[PDB]
């Protein structure tokens, strides 16, 4: 079936924020004369905020500029909503960090930096955009729309809506595939329930065109729409079918796109045999040629 | 009539497309609770000498002899056959000191009965969490997801050293040693592996619990409404991370409106509500002080099987006898008739 | 019951910057998605082809409208109420068990695992043939054993459809027609414990008892196929969690931590191992439906030759004993079969005789292999089958021109006595 | 594959139902496929049914029962006596050899005596009338 | 029959596609035609992949 | 000829740290055991219930 609002969920908290400025100081291409990069000031930072943002500045005298990371994020989509329960960043080496190394290209290349990122995973440090203002609940979303989202780490497309479940425990429900189908508002304890904005089908194909649509959504652009147990049929065409084209189990669909049932196959009555009384006895035969096909080797 | 009690005799009890149960005895009565007209869940003789049935929710209790526990989604409204038909629930409270049927007593309960009963037993020789319990306010532990329904084997924080009801503290909860304090029924004498809290009200606390790491950090959990003298720049709850040359504030949370269970453990995993919010390094202890707790028990990590029903406890299994380990494997609690692979 | 996936949605789950990647391996999707289609799809033709009914012959499978006599038939017959299954029928299903997709889109709830198998791509199709029209089906069956002719009155008593059942195996010479009453007491008790069979058989079932063509072996069989049904479905779903060598399991994850071309790359490792997912799935799914079709083609071969005929295959329908009828009943996923066989309990004990000879000229012996001469329990014949004798007649013999050793001596004055219809013409003509 | 030819082509395969399906086999051909054979069966299919009334057996004159020796073969009073195989409404008229006798009578027998039983049977002849008339 | 065999698909009946009819045997042998090559080319492109060199 | 095969050995051949990582999947292996106790289970009774 067939610009999304963006909605943010973490454990409950106000604006907390802090900035990461990563300074890369240099000049020139003849290499480097000199470069030196500071965190806020110092040769490392660790952040101890609920939200931070990183932000890259460059002061180069002479430059093309790049980036190439060995790590899970980059410098720039780590200000997108990524969720850390730990994260320093150093231009010293950390145990256990991956590194991002900063290079320029100054018409010869140099690197200007490298920044290690140490850090683990959860929920209570969160890599925001920027800082937020006049915010007493930093968490926000919009229902019944598709929506882009990012609820406690995961992050997907889909439909977020109101159910009247409960449960105690925990924060978020999962699938079997791994996928959120639900979660928990911890403030008001409502759970939410999230489904993808799209859906499979079943098309019906006659001759050269969609003669109609089996499917779980009630809207289609087609203008008939009908309700059958367990599906809906979408067509053009809302009356009874007398003649399927294409037939599944007991639903057949005729060319018209309209559908129904299929009734049940008559057949051969064959007579029991009979010790006394009225009996039928077969007459009138005629030949008919059965059709049967066997592979014998391959 | 929910409880029906005896003093050839039988019980009938009914709603067709679930369970019913009949028992029938003489003077061992044979149990059936099975799919009868106007299969079986158990079909099985159980012995016999009051004897009476009472169930409550998903739960059917079986009092013959031993206590037996049935738990299935029953709906029953009437029971038919001195006899007591029970339509109405009481409390006891029972004192039991002499390990024997001599109980010193059974005195009438006055007070917090339905808290008092949902959150404390008496811990079995073994360790174990007598089969019966309702785990009211205990979580399994999960770092991520929620199981909300089915069985899972898993390792928990489930087997009990020591547990103190309802306690008063005005104390020093090592992980090296054993807990300091009353043990109701048995008791263990080994070191926590974790600290299970089960909260009745929790602003006796907001009105103090400490981390003591093995580094020498002390980390404070402080907690406050409309108050902030020192935190500025519905409680909110800041971890004080108090070091020999520092003290800093760092927000974690704003308080869940509720909280029935705070787990602690050794390495220094802590659990609100079962979800691992906070993982710190490890500890060498939990301070606890205030003047607010059911209960505060010392508990190990043990397999168990669990079943889960809407994300509650109920049935857990200990997979330590062979039996059970048996039962562990196969993911099952009652297993048919057959040949099973074991090491 | 069928299955159909959505292979993009299952490979690239809404993203659209996958299904740009995704398409230079189109080709696999649709080998996928064509397997699937048009499995079920013949599936579907094969059994709705399959199980005809006829209209004379269900009319007449009611409680009202079927004249058991003697034999009793009310847990076999489906109910008229509109019509519901048959008390053993519902024994089966309730004992041992489509789907409704217009909820998953709602919302509302929070999933179960058939929409989450559906949000993943994974549709599970509506079975083939409803179990109302397996009920019919075999109601209709049933009912045709009763149906001896076109505009009658009613019914053909069930008992002359048996006597006509038994001449087949051999001709009755004991016409009293207490026998018959005499198999419908075993029939009815035989109905009672098939009946009873199905309500807690474990109570007290013995090792021959659970053997083959039994209610337990059966019964056993029907949970497991029904218990399996689901296996593959849940196999594809968990492979989804897997992370083939990638940031996360997740597209949109890998998407928004990574820049374009180096999630691109990895995209790409959760697309092939994704697709290698769904071709197992394919090959399982697949191999299952050849599995079925050889024992519906033998299903079918019951009903046309145990069910709507008598078959003269010794043990081909019950197994090891004379067949008479048997009767189908709606279950899980097919048919279950009662087969109805005769045991015999005693056997009379005579003395063969190979053939006579008359007069040194004449050797007589019997024209029909499975008529047998015998002396013991006069001279009688019977079928080797069934003890049911009769006098021979003159029709019975025909002439040898040699003698054996093992053929009777008689004479001309005394064949009359040995075949009652023998008629000396000339002595009668001369005399 | 091999079944059918051995039973459905090279014989009268007396399965019901085997070879083409719900209807009586007379003969099938076989024609080379891709990658096997494909079988054309030739099958029977009445188009309308004859409506008689059968009779269990004959009783004469109270002493003897007759019925017919042969299950497949039905006797019949609809379109005088007639016998014919249940498969095909094929009469001829009975004759002696296609009775046996039995030694009771039935409720369901037709009550005839020794001087109609050759309106009946029309090979059957009493010995001692003609012999003594 | 020899009709069915040109052209059946211009006026057939979901009864007359059912068992033991020429539309369903004539399937069943394209059905074994098309799908005949399908293992060789998963061994032959098979051959494509590089196993971590 | 059956077989039956202990998954906790053949997984972790009596590494009891490897037991406690294998606990996770305990599903896995009573899926696997189940087919092969069930299968040979079936096979004897199908076999001796027809040698008679
Ligand atoms: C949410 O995520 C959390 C984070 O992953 C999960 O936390 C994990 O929980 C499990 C289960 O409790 C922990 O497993 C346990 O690990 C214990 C020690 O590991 C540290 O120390 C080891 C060195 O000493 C141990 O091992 C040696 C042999 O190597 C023995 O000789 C010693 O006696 C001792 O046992 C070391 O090898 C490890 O690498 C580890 O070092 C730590 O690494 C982290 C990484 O950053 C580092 O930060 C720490 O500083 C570092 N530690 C040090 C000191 O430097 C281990 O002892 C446990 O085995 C015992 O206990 C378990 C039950 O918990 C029993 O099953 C065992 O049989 C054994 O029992 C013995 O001790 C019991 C304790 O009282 C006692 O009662 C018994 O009688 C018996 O004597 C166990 O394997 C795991 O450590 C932990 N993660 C971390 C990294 O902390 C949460 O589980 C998860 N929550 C959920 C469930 O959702
Ligand atoms: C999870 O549920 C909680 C609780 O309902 C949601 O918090 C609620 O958010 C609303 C909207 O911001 C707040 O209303 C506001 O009140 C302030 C005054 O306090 C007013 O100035 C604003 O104009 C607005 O009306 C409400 O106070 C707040 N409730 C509580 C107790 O937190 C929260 O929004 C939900 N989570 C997400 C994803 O937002
Ligand atoms: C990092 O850079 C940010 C800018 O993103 C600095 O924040 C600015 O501070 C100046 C001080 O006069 C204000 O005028 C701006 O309004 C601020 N901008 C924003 C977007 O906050 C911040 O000072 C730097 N942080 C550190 C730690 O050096
Ligand atoms: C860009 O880098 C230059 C150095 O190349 C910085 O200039 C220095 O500023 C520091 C701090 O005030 C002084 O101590 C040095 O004497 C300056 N060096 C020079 C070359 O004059 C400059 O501050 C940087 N600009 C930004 C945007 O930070
Ligand atoms: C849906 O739209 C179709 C057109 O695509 C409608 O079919 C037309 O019906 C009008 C009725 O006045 C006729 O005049 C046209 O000749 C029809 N067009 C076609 C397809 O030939 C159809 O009526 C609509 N479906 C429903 C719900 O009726
Ligand atoms: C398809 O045909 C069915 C059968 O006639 C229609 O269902 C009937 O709907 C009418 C509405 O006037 C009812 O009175 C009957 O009781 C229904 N019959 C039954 C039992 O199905 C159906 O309306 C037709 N579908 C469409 C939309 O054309
Ligand atoms: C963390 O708290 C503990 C417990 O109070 C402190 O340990 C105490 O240290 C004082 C120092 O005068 C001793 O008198 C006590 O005997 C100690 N008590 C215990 C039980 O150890 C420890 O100093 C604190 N750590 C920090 C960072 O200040
Ligand atoms: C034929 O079978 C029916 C069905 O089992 C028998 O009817 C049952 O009779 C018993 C007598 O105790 C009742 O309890 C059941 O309620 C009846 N069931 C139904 C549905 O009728 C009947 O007895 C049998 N008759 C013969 C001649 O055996
Ligand atoms: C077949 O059954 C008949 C009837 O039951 C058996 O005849 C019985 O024989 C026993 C021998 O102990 C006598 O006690 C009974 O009185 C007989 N019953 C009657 C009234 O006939 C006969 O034995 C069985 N046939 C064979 C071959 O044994
Ligand atoms: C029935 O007649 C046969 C044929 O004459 C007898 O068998 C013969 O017995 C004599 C005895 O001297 C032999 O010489 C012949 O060789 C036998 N002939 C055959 C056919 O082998 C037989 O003895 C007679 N049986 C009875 C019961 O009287
Ligand atoms: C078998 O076929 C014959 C021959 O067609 C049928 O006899 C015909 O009966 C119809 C009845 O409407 C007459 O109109 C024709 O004149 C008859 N044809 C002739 C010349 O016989 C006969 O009806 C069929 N048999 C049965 C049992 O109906
Ligand atoms: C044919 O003869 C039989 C046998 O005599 C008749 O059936 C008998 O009818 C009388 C009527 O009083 C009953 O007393 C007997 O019990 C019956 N005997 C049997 C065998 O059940 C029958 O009526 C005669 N039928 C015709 C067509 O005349
Ligand atoms: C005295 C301090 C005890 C209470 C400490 C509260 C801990 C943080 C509160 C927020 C918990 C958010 C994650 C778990 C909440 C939940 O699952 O309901
Ligand atoms: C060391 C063990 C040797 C194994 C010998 C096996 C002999 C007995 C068979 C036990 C397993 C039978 C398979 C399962 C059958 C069942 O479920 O009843
Ligand atoms: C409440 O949620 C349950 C979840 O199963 C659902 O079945 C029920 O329809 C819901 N009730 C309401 C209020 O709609
Ligand atoms: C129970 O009796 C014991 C005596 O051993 C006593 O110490 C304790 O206070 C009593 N507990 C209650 C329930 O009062
Ligand atoms: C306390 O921990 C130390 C660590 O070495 C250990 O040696 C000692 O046995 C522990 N004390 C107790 C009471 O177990
Ligand atoms: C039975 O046969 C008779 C005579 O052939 C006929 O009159 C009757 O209509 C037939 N059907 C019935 C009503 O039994
Ligand atoms: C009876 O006479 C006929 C006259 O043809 C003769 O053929 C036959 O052999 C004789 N039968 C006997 C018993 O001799
Ligand atoms: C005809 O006469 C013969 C002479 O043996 C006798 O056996 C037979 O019973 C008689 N038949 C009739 C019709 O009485």
């Amino acid at each position: 079936s067939r610009e999304q609002p963006i909605s943010f969920v973490t454990l409950p908290s106000f604006n907390d924020h802090s900035f990461v400025n990563i300074t890369v100081s240099a000049s020139f291409g003849a290499n480097l004369i000199a470069s030196d990069t500071t965190i806020n000031g110092f040769s490392s930072f660790c952040v101890d905020t609920r939200q931070f943002t990183i932000s890259l500045f460059y002061n180069v005298t002479n430059v093309s500029k790049s980036q190439d990371s060995n790590c899970p994020f980059t410098l720039q989509s780590v200000n997108d909503y990524l969720s850390f329960s730990k994260f320093c960043v150093s231009t010293s080496l950390l145990a256990s960090a991956c590194t991002i190394d900063l290079f320029g290209y100054p018409e010869s290349g140099v690197k200007f930096t490298s920044l290690y990122f140490q850090f683990t995973k959860g929920e209570l440090i969160t890599g925001t955009p920027k800082p937020f203002e006049g915010v007493t609940d930093v968490s926000f979303m919009t229902l019944d729309v598709c929506t882009k989202y990012t609820i406690y780490g995961f992050k997907g497309e889909g439909i977020i809506t109101l159910t009247n479940s409960s449960f105690l425990a925990g924060v978020y429900y999962t699938s079997d595939s791994g996928q959120l189908l639900a979660f928990k508002n911890v403030t008001s304890g409502a759970v939410y329930s999230v489904t993808p904005c799209s859906f499979s089908e079943q098309a019906a194909y006659v001759d050269d065109d969609i003669v109609g649509v089996i499917s779980s959504l009630s809207s289609s652009t087609f203008n008939s729409t009908r309700e059958l147990p367990g599906f809906f049929y979408h067509s053009n065409d809302g009356s009874n079918c007398t003649e399927p084209v294409l037939v599944y189990s007991n639903i057949g669909v005729c060319k018209s796109g309209s559908i129904g049932y299929v009734p049940s196959q008559s057949g051969q009555v064959k007579i029991a045999p009979t010790v006394t009384g009225n009996i039928s006895i077969p007459t009138n035969f005629s030949m008919s040629i059965r059709t049967e096909y066997l592979q014998l080797y391959n | 009539v929910h409880g029906i009690f005896v003093s050839g005799f039988e019980i009938g009890i009914s709603q067709p497309s679930g369970y019913q149960l009949y028992l029938h005895k003489a003077t061992t009565a044979r149990l059936r609770i099975c799919q009868f007209p106007s299969n079986c869940l158990f079909n099985k003789a159980i012995p016999a000498h009051v004897v009476g049935i009472t169930w409550d929710n998903d739960r059917v209790t079986v009092f013959s002899d031993k206590i037996y526990y049935f738990y299935f989604k029953n709906d029953w409204s009437r029971v038919a056959t001195a006899m007591q038909y029970v339509y109405e629930p009481t409390y006891y409270m029972l004192n039991v000191t002499s390990a024997g049927e001599d109980g010193i007593s059974y005195q009438p309960c006055t007070a917090n009965c339905i808290g008092y009963a949902a959150n404390v037993f008496a811990t079995e020789p073994n360790g174990h969490i007598p089969e019966g319990f309702s785990f009211n306010n205990w979580f399994l532990l999960s770092n991520d997801s929620t199981l909300v329904h089915g069985k899972v084997v898993s390792n928990q924080p489930l087997l009990v050293n020591c547990l103190l009801a309802i306690p008063k503290i005005y104390q020093f909860f090592s992980f090296n040693q054993t807990i300091d304090g009353v043990c109701n029924g048995a008791a263990v004498q080994r070191a926590p592996e974790a600290l299970r809290f089960n909260i009745n009200d929790i602003s006796v606390i907001l009105a103090s619990i400490v981390l003591h790491t093995a580094l020498g950090t002390n980390f404070s959990f402080v907690c406050s409404n409309s108050s902030n003298p020192h935190l500025a720049t519905p409680y909110y709850c800041f971890l004080k991370v108090d070091t020999y040359n520092s003290t800093v504030y760092k927000f974690l949370a704003v308080l869940p409106p509720t909280v029935r269970e705070i787990v602690i453990t050794k390495y220094g995993d802590v659990y609100v509500n079962g979800f691992g919010y906070l993982h710190l390094g490890l500890l060498d202890a939990v301070t606890i002080n205030f003047t607010g707790f059911w209960t505060i028990a010392s508990t190990n990590f043990v397999d168990a099987l669990i079943e889960v029903q809407g994300t509650a406890i109920q049935r857990i299994l200990y997979c330590d006898d062979p039996v059970s380990q048996l039962k562990c494997s196969q993911v099952a609690f009652d297993l048919d008739d057959g040949f099973y692979t074991i090491s | 019951t069928p299955v159909s996936v959505d292979c993009a949605t299952y490979v690239c789950n809404g993203n659209s910057r996958c299904k740009q990647l995704l398409t230079q391996y189109t080709a696999a999707c649709k080998t996928i998605e064509s397997a699937l289609q048009l499995s079920a799809r013949l599936e579907s033709v094969e059994v709705n082809s399959m199980l005809t009914i006829s209209d004379e012959a269900l009319q007449l499978a009611t409680i009202s409208s079927f004249n058991g006599d003697g034999y009793n038939f009310t847990n076999v017959l489906g109910v008229s109420v509109v019509q519901k299954r048959s008390f053993i029928e519902d024994l089966l299903f309730n004992k041992v068990v489509d789907e409704d997709y217009k909820r998953c889109s709602n919302g509302r709830s929070v999933a179960d695992l058939v929409c989450a198998q559906y949000y993943s791509g994974v549709m599970v199709l509506p079975g083939v043939v409803d179990a109302e029209k397996l009920h019919m089906y075999s109601a209709s069956l049933i009912g045709g054993m009763v149906l001896g002719g076109f505009t009658s009155a009613a019914a053909l008593p069930f008992s002359y459809a048996v006597q006509a059942r038994l001449n087949y195996l051999a001709l009755q010479t004991d016409v009293l027609q207490r026998n018959q009453q005499l198999l419908a007491e075993s029939f009815n008790s035989a109905i009672g414990n098939i009946t009873s069979a199905f309500e807690s058989v474990k109570e007290a079932i013995s090792q021959t008892s659970k053997g083959l063509n039994t209610v337990a072996h059966a019964l056993t069989k029907v949970q497991e196929v029904v218990n399996s049904q689901g296996a593959a479905l849940t196999q594809l779903t968990v492979q989804l969690q897997h992370n083939f060598q990638a940031i996360s399991s997740s597209i949109d994850d890998i998407y928004s931590r990574l820049d374009i071309l180096s999630a691109d790359a990895q995209v790409d490792r959760l697309i092939t191992g994704r697709l290698s997912a769904l071709n197992a799935f394919v090959a399982q799914t697949l191999t299952k439906y050849t599995e079925v079709q050889a024992s519906r083609k033998l299903a079918q071969q019951k009903v046309n030759e145990c069910v709507k005929s008598q078959s003269q295959r010794y043990g081909f329908c019950g197994g090891d004993g004379e067949h008479i009828f048997s009767l189908v009943q709606a279950a899980p996923q097919g048919l279950l079969f009662l087969h109805t066989v005769l045991v015999p309990s005693d056997f009379v004990d005579v003395i063969a005789i190979a053939g006579l000879c008359v007069n040194d000229e004449i050797a007589l012996t019997l024209r029909e292999p499975g008529l047998v001469l015998f002396t013991h329990e006069e001279y009688f014949v019977s079928s080797r089958r069934m003890f049911e004798p009769r006098k021979p007649t003159v029709s019975d013999f025909v002439q040898i021109e040699s003698c054996v050793v093992t053929y009777v001596n008689l004479t001309r004055d005394q064949l009359p006595d040995v075949i009652p219809d023998y008629i000396d013409v000339n002595k009668t003509l001369d005399e």
